[PDB]
C-alpha cells in the first residue's frame, strides 16, 4: 500500500529517554521518567523497556 | 563594633526551639495545591503542620 500508510516527515523511529530524578536507596534505585509521546505519534507501550 | 549589631542575647531554652512536623498521608487525601505525586521517601504532600 501507498498511502496513509507510513509518514515521511522527521520521526525518530526509537528515542532514548534519560531519567528526570533518579534515588539510589539504601536497597533499591528509584527512577522516574517524563516519557511524552508527541502529537500525532501513537505509541504502543509493549515496544518500551528499561 | 561589638556583637550587639549582629548577635541577639535569649533566653535559652532545653528543647532547642520546637520545629513543625508535617503529617502527610499519601495515598487517602488528594494532594492540595501547589503539590505532586512524588514517591521520593522525602518529599510527600502534606495534609497539615503540627508544632512538636
Amino acid at each position: 500500500p501507498t498511502h496513509d500508510v507510513t509518514t515521511d516527515r522527521s520521526q525518530r523511529l526509537t528515542l532514548r529517554f534519560v531519567p528526570v530524578d533518579r534515588e539510589a536507596t539504601t536497597y533499591l534505585y528509584k527512577a522516574r521518567f517524563t516519557l511524552a509521546v508527541g502529537d500525532n505519534r501513537v505509541l504502543d507501550m509493549a515496544s518500551t523497556y528499561f | 563594633k561589638g556583637v550587639q549589631s549582629w548577635t541577639l542575647l535569649t533566653t535559652p531554652d532545653v528543647t532547642c526551639g520546637a520545629e513543625q512536623v508535617y503529617w502527610s498521608l499519601p495515598d487517602l487525601m488528594q494532594d492540595p495545591v501547589t503539590f505532586r505525586s512524588t514517591q521520593q521517601v522525602s518529599n510527600y504532600p502534606v495534609v497539615g503542620a503540627e508544632l512538636m
